[PDB]
């Protein structure tokens, strides 16, 4: 559940990162294969190198529906049904993988945006990944 | 923990620029601001109202730096980090029952940390390094769970 | 996220807990009390002894809060707001113990309901419980 | 880990009466059910498609039962449930790479199904008894990470 201020917080920041978000989106999930290789075991057919044109497409993809999941924030379970689906029922990804892309997608945060990543972008940031975190391992069709 | 011969080299190049004077408290920090449970453990440091008043907290300054040399005590002893943290894992484990998620909590934060100070610098090779890091102190402060 | 079968399977379920819904929290509360000593943390003041008329009046409200939480189960943040302030703001109480008091629901009802309690239906309670834990933990006032 | 003489006889009293031909079965397959994500792991058993599919598999109540013989010589070894585990802890640690999280939440569903079977004599006392045996068991398992 996402506080007026989380949502107020999420969309600035999201703002700030602006036209970057594919880029950071394929920086976090080239961070969570290094960090934690089992990650890739989704990815069989990927080519996870470091340059890799599939992991920068997965990229703008992964931002694209967080970026949806920001300007949809108040109605995500509806917005995200499909993604939810994707992964909670077809994909059955263990929920314990989204704490590590989250985690890796506020570090990319935390290392693009010196000037904005404040605690309190950090914590909503956090908040937000989570709901999405939740929506996307929840089977509710 | 591991740490492959040019990983301990990429962590410890990094901590030799960590500031010790900050960011311990810029982790525990954002461990109170991100994780606001956590701060039922340190209601004796005083005004935690806000983020500012968390962050420019003195107690949690000065805590903070002690948690950070925690954690440069781990990296001297990466070999044998549950003995490096036998005492503190009794310490957060039997006295203050700290459920081991959130010696997780404070690590990955503290990588965010060790990220927004070191952008660029802070590559996915180095981050992976320290998430192996951040793991094995995690894993020791909860060795008494086990 | 709950689906509309879940809602479905906890209504069922906690509708035939009715008149012993405050009886279960209390025994949900005395298991977990019993089997994670730390949650006794939260209740220092509190006479936690086998038969404590303080716990089974504890356990009333708790449980009945569930009704509640069940009614508008499509409404939980407004309905258990709160509760939430309550666990979260002053209480700050840590989310792994809403997953052990959880269990705890679980296996009292299962202790009870042997013929509800499904797989499907647990499926669901699980989730549900899942969802007021959430909104429990979570700062949005 | 330490049970209470009186816990290790309530204990094992009451598995004496455990259907060692359907508990097993039951608490691997509402795993499944109650944490889908689990199915991943087993996805070669067949059809776990639905509930009653998943209860209904054959893989599921056959592999059951090693599972409940797991927890069998756990609860035969408590003094030792780390050494007793150390070829499982291989093997759901190094080769498949179980979250550790999913040991606890097994050994929770075996508690519900203890629970559901033997009703009002899953007593709160003996259900602690088992959140001790069952969280030691998680641990064994989660050994080759810790
Ligand atoms: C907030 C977290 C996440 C978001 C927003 C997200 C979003 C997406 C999107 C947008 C797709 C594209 C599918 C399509 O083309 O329709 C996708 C696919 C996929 N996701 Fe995620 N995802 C997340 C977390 C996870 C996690 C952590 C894993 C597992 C480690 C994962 C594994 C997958 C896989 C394997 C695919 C299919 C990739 C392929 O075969 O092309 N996702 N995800
Ligand atoms: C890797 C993580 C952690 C490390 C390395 C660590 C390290 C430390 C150290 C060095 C001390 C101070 C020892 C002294 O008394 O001189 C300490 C104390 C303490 N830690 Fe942690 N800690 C960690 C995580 C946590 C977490 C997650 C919590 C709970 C949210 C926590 C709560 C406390 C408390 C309450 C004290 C005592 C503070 C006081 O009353 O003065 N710690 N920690
Ligand atoms: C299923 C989730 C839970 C529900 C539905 C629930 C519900 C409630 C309700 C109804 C109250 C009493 C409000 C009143 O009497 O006016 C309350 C108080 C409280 N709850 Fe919870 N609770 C939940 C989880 C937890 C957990 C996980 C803990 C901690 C182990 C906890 C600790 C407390 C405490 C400390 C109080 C205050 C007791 C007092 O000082 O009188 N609750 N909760
Ligand atoms: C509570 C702890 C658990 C116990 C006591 C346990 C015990 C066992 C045992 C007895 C085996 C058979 C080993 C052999 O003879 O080769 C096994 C295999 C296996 N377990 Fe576990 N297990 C536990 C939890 C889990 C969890 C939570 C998962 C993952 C969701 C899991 C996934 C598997 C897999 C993949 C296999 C092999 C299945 C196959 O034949 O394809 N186990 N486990």
């Amino acid at each position: 559940v996402l506080s007026p201020a989380d949502k107020t917080n999420v969309k600035a920041a999201w703002g700030k990162v602006g036209a970057h978000a594919g880029e950071y989106g394929a920086e976090a999930l080239e961070r969570m294969f290094l960090s934690f290789p089992t990650t890739k075991t989704y990815f069989p057919h990927f080519d996870l190198s470091h340059g890799s044109a599939q992991v920068k497409g997965h990229g703008k993809k992964v931002a694209d529906a967080l970026t949806n999941a920001v300007a949809h924030v108040d109605d995500m379970p509806n917005a995200l049904s499909a993604l939810s689906d994707l992964h909670a029922h077809k994909l059955r990804v263990d929920p314990v993988n989204f704490k590590l892309l989250s985690h890796c997608l506020l570090v990319t945060l935390a290392a693009h945006l010196p000037a904005e990543f404040t605690p309190a972008v950090h914590a909503s940031l956090d908040k937000f990944l989570a709901s999405v975190s939740t929506v996307l391992t929840s089977k509710y069709r | 923990v591991h740490l492959t011969p040019e990983e301990k080299s990429a962590v410890t190049a990094l901590w030799g620029k960590v500031n010790v004077d900050e960011v311990g408290g810029e982790a525990l920090g954002r461990l109170l601001v991100v994780y606001p449970w956590t701060q039922r453990f340190f209601e004796s440091f005083g005004d935690l109202s806000t983020p500012d008043a968390v962050m420019g907290n003195p107690k949690v300054k000065a805590h903070g730096k002690k948690v950070l040399g925690a954690f440069s005590d781990g990296l001297a002893h990466l070999d044998n980090l549950k003995g490096t943290f036998a005492t503190l894992s009794e310490l957060h484990c039997d006295k203050l029952h700290v459920d081991p998620e959130n010696f997780r909590l404070l690590g990955n934060v503290l990588v965010c940390v060790l990220a927004h100070h070191f952008g660029k610098e802070f590559t996915p090779p180095v981050q992976a390094a320290y998430q192996k890091v951040v793991a094995g102190v995690a894993n020791a402060l909860a060795h008494k769970y086990h």
